């Protein structure tokens, strides 16, 4: 039902809405999209037809607000707007479905999917991760490089993701050294669920924030965000029964959605198979174990 | 990074370094049951901790007390030789810590990393090296105090004697590997070369022969034999 409406596409671009994307023409009479789910956040993404290095979006709800894109030549790429005149933005969103210049967020009925990807991921928590106080949508790209990248520049255009270190003074007790590098349970439940993350809702929220980063704009630092966070639980002896269960479901749905020809530069080969066959939780994860044995069999 | 051959004078650089050896911290003898079965009996081990630069020789004793109910005991022999050196590095005046620490065995880096996260600034590194430390417990004077100990127990020995006196680190360190590697290969012939002529003894304080330059050379020869001959022996050469 909500709308995200385009002033127009000057430059050939492949655009993305969450998991679908389609081509759009230099100049081809395109007004934006239509029919889009109220109830889960979204994310709109570009890759340039001419120039593939431009790979960038927003993520956004449309409950915060009226959104729409608009194409600035000076900068080079399509730009995420705030239209704060409710009625102007009706009227203009009205005349494009009128004439049929939108495309319609193609749901199929049955479809699970973006909820099942999308579960735990929050606006407000977004908005802390990429730090743009003055938006209520925030722009991510390929390039931007994590706050822990950026210990190992610009903090402005950063993702401020929960910094995991397995060899850090954070995750382990002074005298608990060996108890703590080969058991993780302390760092998972004490240092990052009960304090940092508070819940294991926030925690998987940042964990599915950052596979859909590193999917949608094969952003590497979200890659290894990704991979940290699914570590840190299978490298845990004591999880809550049903943070597993959770678990199993997240990366279900992550390892289904990724396309094939992806794989060998989205999965880490070592985490996958340290968690499926080594780990703690070897034998808790079900359904990802089955997906990832059956789709991609060469990477373990 | 990784201690090798091309990096070799870096030893006796003026920058404090440990070499950590972990082969003898846990030892055992396998025997039969009276049913049949395989058991283990550990016997008491060492951590070999050396200052390649002075001779100054840490010898942490592992009393068979330390393995009394823990479970997975080559894994925690890992974390307990990097807890002690921790604590060894901890009770030396920040002048006299290292500023580098050269594991044997890759097997250490983590271990020792975690311990040592107090201690941004020393360097964990392992080595390309293959470091004939094992044969510590060859020198009768090591095995003797690490198989007497009924209690864990930190020892000081000077591994290079007196002879930093007459010869650099670099040479010295050469011969005590060329030792090592001849105790190594052949105990028996390494220590008959070593101990055959009455006349040169031990002095109380030192761990090997007082051998005059001249006769360190004979001995010097002698182990390069005995290392080509075994490697014949072994090889069929
Ligand atoms: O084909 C049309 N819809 C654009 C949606 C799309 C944008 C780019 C590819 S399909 C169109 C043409 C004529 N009258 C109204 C609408």
């Amino acid at each position: 039902m909500n709308t995200v409406p385009f002033t127009s596409a000057p430059i050939e671009v492949t655009i993305g809405i969450d998991q679908y994307s389609f081509n759009v023409k230099e100049n081809q009479p395109f007004h934006g999209i239509k029919d889009i789910p109220i109830g889960h956040v979204h994310v709109i993404h570009f890759q340039h037809a001419d120039n593939s290095s431009m790979r960038y979006g927003y993520w956004f709800d449309c409950r915060m607000g009226n959104f729409y894109i608009q194409y600035d030549p000076k900068d080079g790429l399509y730009k995420m707007m705030e239209e704060r005149d409710g009625a102007k933005f009706e009227n203009i969103v009205h005349n494009f479905k009128e004439r049929q210049m939108m495309v319609s967020y193609p749901k199929i009925d049955e479809d699970d999917t973006w909820y099942n990807l999308t579960e735990f991921v929050q606006m407000d928590k977004i908005r802390k991760i990429v730090r743009k106080d003055e938006n209520q949508f925030s722009y991510v790209d390929s390039s931007m490089t994590t706050v822990q990248e950026n210990e190992l520049s610009d903090p402005a255009h950063s993702l401020n993701y929960t910094v995991i270190n397995f060899k850090s003074r954070e995750a382990i007790r002074p005298g608990h050294e060996m108890e703590d590098f080969l058991d993780k349970s302390y760092y998972l439940n004490t240092v990052m669920l009960q304090g940092i993350f508070k819940n294991s809702s926030n925690y998987f929220g940042e964990l599915q924030f950052a596979f859909l980063n590193a999917m949608f704009f094969g952003n590497y630092g979200s890659s290894l965000q990704w991979h940290a966070m699914i570590e840190l639980i299978c490298s845990s002896a004591t999880v809550p029964k049903h943070m597993l269960d959770k678990l199993d479901e997240i990366l279900y749905y992550q390892i289904k959605t990724l396309p094939e020809q992806y794989s060998d530069i989205l999965l880490n080969e070592r985490v996958w198979n340290i968690c499926l066959y080594s780990s703690f939780q070897k034998n808790s994860l079900h359904n990802t174990e089955k997906i990832m044995e059956n789709k991609y069999p060469e990477l373990l | 990074g990784a201690m090798n051959s091309s990096n070799y004078a870096e030893l006796f650089n003026n920058d404090i370094k440990l070499f950590v050896d972990d082969t003898n911290v846990y030892r055992v003898t396998v025997h039969k049951t009276f049913e049949g079965n395989v058991a283990t009996k550990a016997i008491n081990g060492c951590i070999f901790t050396l200052n390649p630069k002075t001779g100054h020789l840490f010898l942490k004793i592992i009393h068979t007390s330390v393995w009394a109910g823990q479970k997975r005991l080559s894994q925690l022999a890992k974390w307990k030789t990097a807890e002690e050196v921790s604590a060894l590095v901890r009770s030396l005046p920040k002048e006299e810590q290292p500023k580098q620490i050269i594991v044997t065995r890759k097997a250490m880096l983590d271990p020792l990393e975690v311990h040592m996260l107090d201690f941004p600034n020393i360097a964990i590194r392992p080595t390309e090296l293959r470091l004939p430390f094992s044969a510590a417990m060859s020198i009768d004077k090591l095995s003797d105090v690490v198989m007497k100990a009924t209690e864990p127990q930190m020892v000081l020995f000077n591994i290079y004697d007196d002879w930093l006196d007459r010869i650099s680190s670099y040479t010295a360190f050469s011969r005590l590997t060329l030792l090592l590697r001849a105790l190594k290969t052949n105990e028996e012939s390494a220590k008959m070369i070593l101990l055959s002529d009455p006349t040169i003894t031990i002095k109380s304080y030192h761990l090997w022969p007082s051998f005059t330059d001249e006769q360190w050379i004979t001995i010097e020869s002698q182990m390069r034999d005995l290392i080509l001959t075994e490697y014949g022996r072994k090889y069929n050469v």
